[PDB]
């Protein structure tokens, strides 16, 4: 409310884990959409 | 990977007996026309020389590298199998 410019609030990164990035990427997948397909399952296929 | 030696026709003679010298082991031979190879600008001139000197010949046509179709983009294609797996 009083525009407390004097403090830092981006301290949420302190309580992060080893898998935090990948774990937070995991459940984010259900909000994604079907990826495009190039046909063959691999360039070598 | 240089082609500067594939621009002049050459005429050569069939290889003959090449035995070992009993003393030291050299490559003794009795064929004077063994190291003699002529050069010619065109096939027709070479065959003219062969017929002029009365030598039996067997001319082989000049092989030429077929023009290929190079493209850097094909290395990183999206649907085709030319996409490289390494750089």
């Amino acid at each position: 409310e009083p525009f407390d410019n004097s403090t830092y609030r981006n301290l949420q990164h302190h309580e992060y884990s080893t898998y935090t990035f990948l774990d937070l990427n995991v459940e984010l997948s259900k909000f994604r959409m079907p990826q495009p397909s190039s046909g063959r399952q691999s360039p070598r296929h | 990977s240089g082609v500067n030696n594939t621009k002049k026709w050459k005429m050569e003679f069939d290889t003959r007996e090449r035995w070992e010298n009993p003393l030291m082991g050299w490559s003794s031979t009795a064929d004077p026309l063994s190291n003699l190879v002529l050069t010619f600008s065109t096939k027709e001139d070479a065959v003219a020389f062969a017929e002029k000197n009365g030598w039996s010949f067997d001319v082989e046509e000049r092989k030429v590298p077929k023009p290929k179709s190079k493209s850097y983009g094909a290395n990183f294609s999206w649907n085709k199998r030319t996409r490289v797996s390494t750089k």
